């Protein structure tokens, strides 16, 4: 739902 | 509106450096934050067993200040993560990032994470103040009072690796009284702190009905799903199964199915037509017939979620003569009754309900300092400003006025240090 990349 | 700036010289917290090659598997974080213009990019957890977790330097929380000598401060979500992208397998990254600047914080708690943190220094000051002749229970409550909980964590894990000893057990030999009590609390997790609580009132062949109804009537899914966890790492045992050994009839009924946590969700459009059928089905199963269909209150009063209920209780006063909580006065009594009410004053108002709670505990003679401490305790990194705003709304002087007037020495300052201030 928010924003979020696995980096 | 959160705190943002550009100009790293603008920042309050510490900074730190790391430098990660990336694995396999990427640098073995996540990055959450670039969606609205002035949105800090944090990071949002780590990966054990990962280049950024192994190095420890890097933690949640934390803001990217510069990737790569390449200021970071005000890059969208996008332009950050095609940089971590780019980077070949085996080539190393250097990341600057400030610690000081918290996530998942909640805007309407009273005690607040200490900005320039130290575990190492309010550990050493604490040990000092434990073999002081006469406890400095000052300083002690002065630091723990103005850190937060997983700021108090990292105090007691800080303590244990310089003394051998755990935090929890040198506080309950030095301190005494309900200052022993709020200490050990604030040492605590919210889960921890609530398994401990349900077991306590539990405790013997008798139960502490007050205390069951308040922390399972008052907790969400995902606190409950926590505590439920816990308490059965803690006590080798279901919490359901002491729930059931201390409860009997529809009141076991209805503290084993909000204990369960499975409450759906918010819905995100809103069904007026069940809003009006859950409000017949009430009204239908208890003042328009005589005797009470308890099974269909504990249906509809567990089941669906808060916003809705909301809307349903307003919905029963157009069928009903009274309202919700008159209604369960008439058609229940005893633990089931003072269960109910006390489930529709925490959807209604949270907040107003452990205004009045706190009030019943200081009004009279004494003081129920059970409920006060518990109270100030849980609430106190969720929604103390609230019930505040709630409480001298209705009682006209402050919640740290009541406090002030109803409790004394050290205990008082550090209930006071939990309330933040007289509004
Ligand atoms: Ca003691
Ligand atoms: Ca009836
Ligand atoms: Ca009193
Ligand atoms: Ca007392």
């Amino acid at each position: 739902t928010r924003r979020e990349t696995e980096v | 509106k959160p705190f943002f700036t550009r100009n790293p010289s603008e920042l309050k917290g510490k900074f730190i450096h790391t430098k990660l090659r990336k694995s396999s598997r990427g640098f073995g974080f996540t990055v959450v934050g670039g969606d609205e213009p002035d949105e800090f990019l944090q990071i949002k957890s780590l990966v054990l067993d990962g280049p950024a977790a192994l190095d420890g330097k890097m933690e949640t929380g934390d803001v990217i200040v510069s990737v790569n000598d390449t200021c970071v401060l005000g890059h969208t979500h996008a332009q950050v993560v095609k940089i971590f992208q780019s980077i070949p397998i085996g080539a190393s990254v250097d990341l600057e990032l400030c610690r000081g600047y918290p996530l998942g914080s909640s805007a309407y708690g009273s005690v607040k994470a200490y900005t320039n943190f130290d575990a190492e220094r309010d550990a050493l000051n604490i040990e000092t103040a434990i073999k002081t002749k006469g406890v400095d229970e000052v300083t002690i409550v002065n630091i723990l009072t103005n850190r937060s909980n997983e700021q108090r964590q990292d105090i007691a894990f800080a303590y244990q690796r310089r003394t051998k000893k755990e935090l929890a057990s040198a506080l309950k030999s030095a301190l005494s009284g309900h200052l022993e009590t709020v200490i050990l609390g604030l040492l605590k997790t919210p889960a921890q702190y609530d398994a401990s609580e349900l077991k306590a009132s539990m405790k013997g062949l008798g139960t502490d009905e007050d205390s069951l109804i308040e922390i399972i009537c008052s907790r969400t899914n995902q606190e409950l799903q926590e505590i439920n966890r816990v308490y059965k790492e803690m006590y080798k045992t279901d919490l359901e199964k002491d729930i059931i050994s201390d409860t009997s009839g529809d009141f076991r009924k209805l503290m084993v199915a909000l204990a369960k946590g499975r409450r759906a969700e918010d819905g995100s459009v809103i069904d007026y037509e069940l809003i009006d059928q859950d409000a017949r089905d009430l009204y239908d199963a208890g003042v328009k017939r005589k005797g009470t269909d308890v099974p269909k209150w504990i249906s509809i009063m567990t089941e669906r979620s808060v916003p809705h209920l909301q809307k349903v209780f307003d919905r029963y006063k157009s069928y009903s003569p009274y309202d919700m909580l008159e209604s369960i006065r008439k058609e229940v009594k005893g633990d089931l009754e003072n269960a109910f009410l006390n489930l529709v004053q925490c959807i209604q108002n949270k907040p107003l309900y452990f205004a009045d709670r706190l009030y019943d505990s200081m009004k009279g003679k004494g003081t129920r300092d059970k409920v006060l401490i518990r109270i100030m305790v849980s609430r106190s990194e969720v929604d103390m400003l609230k019930i505040r705003s709630e409480f001298k709304r209705k009682y006209g002087k402050s919640l740290y006025y009541y406090i002030q007037q109803d409790t004394k020495g050290d205990y008082q300052k550090a209930l006071l240090y939990l309330c933040g201030g007289d509004d």
